[PDB]
């Protein structure tokens, strides 16, 4: 039996890459409450009439 | 990543972590021994299936393996050093892991409860949360050749297997242990418990209890609660909320 | 410096529309505290008295609230103080159980 | 990749936490935007006394 | 290797032994500004063999 030392014991290991994602972020359900409007400047300002 | 933030000055440069884990592979062996003359004179074919035997011995070692996992989850380690079932898992409020950690709780315990416990888990990630890791396929020898050193010399013939093969944990996050009773109220802790992780810095986890494990001892409970189309909740008959939404695991710890 | 750098930006904004199309209720997930949002939410007014149509469609709790959520919506027969009785309210609402992502 | 889903999760992490915080945030007609004082005037106009 | 003996009867299993050493490596830097007017006028060319 050959006597290696410790880190040379360490070494002897395979890199696996199972874990890549980490945990997934949780579902995204935004659009069903939200109005989505794309603004092309500083600010958008937003105008209605009485009735 | 660090989460977005409002953009005043210059640009603030800030800190990332990783995270390792390691399992290690161990061997196995098992090995029987009848005489060539006693195994040469059989016409019955009684001593034949000494390899189905073999084979199916051999066979059966993942589900011990993983089974025995679970069981004692509250010794063994996770990646981030404490216990699998631990009631103080460190949450860090940055994601870079530096802060004032809470201890987050990963078991649901009922006051003096000495029963069987049962385990949520969320087997539907891209992770699974036990791993099973195989170093090097099962092999099956017979030594039956006549200028065997162990034939010639005993007239004996030499039938063993040998595995190489070791099990491990995921995260801890994807798995829950409930020491109480398979009652409605348990079952709905759990639940809640597993939903409400989340990780470092903030981060929002989408999680939720896809299996639940339960010993042989507790298929009553298990089949009473989760098989029930009306049930009763509270003195009065109900509709079932959690009727085919877990699938049901009866391990008999092979 | 020697050093690497990953960089991300992006320009949003978030608003509030109209307040009388949304109730927040600060009790319990109980029967009488839903109707008693739907029924707040229906009796909105305009200037000058004039009678809107409004009604909830959407139900938003908190993951801590899942329990009574689903022992509330999705059940078909409920107990309705130590009697059985029909769900009424089943498909009316649409739950939806945010994270606050 | 990291970066870029933490770059697309914002926008639920935006409009979720209007709701959780709208008893502080001022919307349009002055008042929060959950709140037990938001006037209704008598007139059309905006004028009268509210209720 | 364990030294070689004379065979008689059976052989001995003797044993071995193996040896480890690491060394890191550091970095280091050096720097020199010239200004562009004075390095964009050499006729002579004296400050070109920089490198």
């Amino acid at each position: 039996m050959i006597v290696t030392p410790a880190s040379i014991k360490a070494l002897m290991t395979s890199w696996r890459k199972d874990f890549q994602g980490g945990l997934e972020d949780a579902p995204s359900q935004y659009n069903k409450i939200a109005m989505v409007v794309n603004s092309s400047t500083r600010s958008n300002t937003y105008g209605w009439l009485g009735k | 990543f660090p989460t977005l933030k409002e953009w005043v000055g210059k640009r603030t440069i800030q800190q990332m972590e990783a995270h390792g884990y390691s399992i290690a592979n161990k061997t196995f062996e098992g090995t029987v021994g009848i005489s060539r003359d006693d195994f040469e004179d059989d016409n019955l074919g009684i001593y034949a299936p000494i390899f189905q035997e073999m084979g199916r011995s051999a066979a059966v070692q993942p589900d011990e393996l993983i089974f025995k996992l679970l069981k004692d989850g509250f010794t063994q380690p996770c990646y981030d050093g404490q216990n699998f079932f631990d009631k103080e898992h460190p949450v860090y409020p940055n994601v870079d892991g530096t802060g004032s950690a809470v201890n987050t709780s990963n078991i649901v315990e009922q006051d003096s409860f000495s029963g069987l416990p049962f385990y949520l888990l969320d087997c539907s990630r891209a992770v699974k949360p036990l791993i099973f890791q195989e170093r090097r396929k099962p092999e099956l020898v017979a030594r039956t050749r006549i200028d065997d050193d162990h034939v010639f010399m005993d007239n004996e013939f030499l039938f063993g297997a040998s595995t190489r093969r070791a099990a491990g944990y995921g995260f801890w996050q994807m798995a829950v242990a409930v020491k109480g009773d398979l009652t409605l109220d348990n079952l709905w802790k759990g639940w809640q418990l597993m939903r409400s992780f989340e990780g470092d810095g903030g981060k929002k986890l989408g999680l939720k209890p896809t299996h639940i494990v339960v010993p042989v001892g507790l298929e009553k409970a298990a089949e009473q609660l989760l098989n029930r189309e009306l049930f009763a909740d509270g003195n009065t008959t109900v509709s079932n909320e959690m009727k085919g939404k877990l699938q049901l695991v009866v391990a008999d710890y092979l």
